[PDB]
């Protein structure tokens, strides 16, 4: 940023010693939206709904 | 991901509300991560969650 930033989404932190998936989750959802509104996007928030899958035996 | 998969196979409406409650940031930290609550223990708690073995394993 002290070199000309287009910081579209504030940094996010993960503490391995506590709740790394909480924070990773917070930063992520906030993140997609920051960039969404920014430009636009392709899956919002929509979805991709391909909760993908496979199992057959 | 595991909780959503279970919620989606749950035909116990209040039981679906509870599994979804666990997705919230605070509940997830305090009731899932702090106590190390597993998918297996939730399947035992919810015998009418229609998840099947092959979806479990995967």
């Amino acid at each position: 940023a002290a070199k000309g930033a287009e910081n579209i989404a504030d940094r996010g932190e993960a503490d391995a010693s506590d709740d790394f998936e909480g924070t990773y989750e917070e930063w992520r959802e906030h993140m997609w939206s920051d960039v969404a509104a920014y430009f636009n996007l392709d899956i919002e928030n929509s979805e991709d709904n391909k909760s993908t899958l496979s199992l057959q035996f | 991901t595991q909780l959503r998969a279970m919620a989606a196979k749950t035909v116990c409406p209040p039981h679906k509300v509870e599994l979804e409650a666990l997705l919230e940031k605070q509940a997830y930290k305090e009731q899932v991560l702090a106590k190390r609550l597993t998918m297996l223990e939730l399947l035992e708690k919810y015998p009418a969650c229609e998840m099947k073995f092959s979806e479990f394993i995967a």
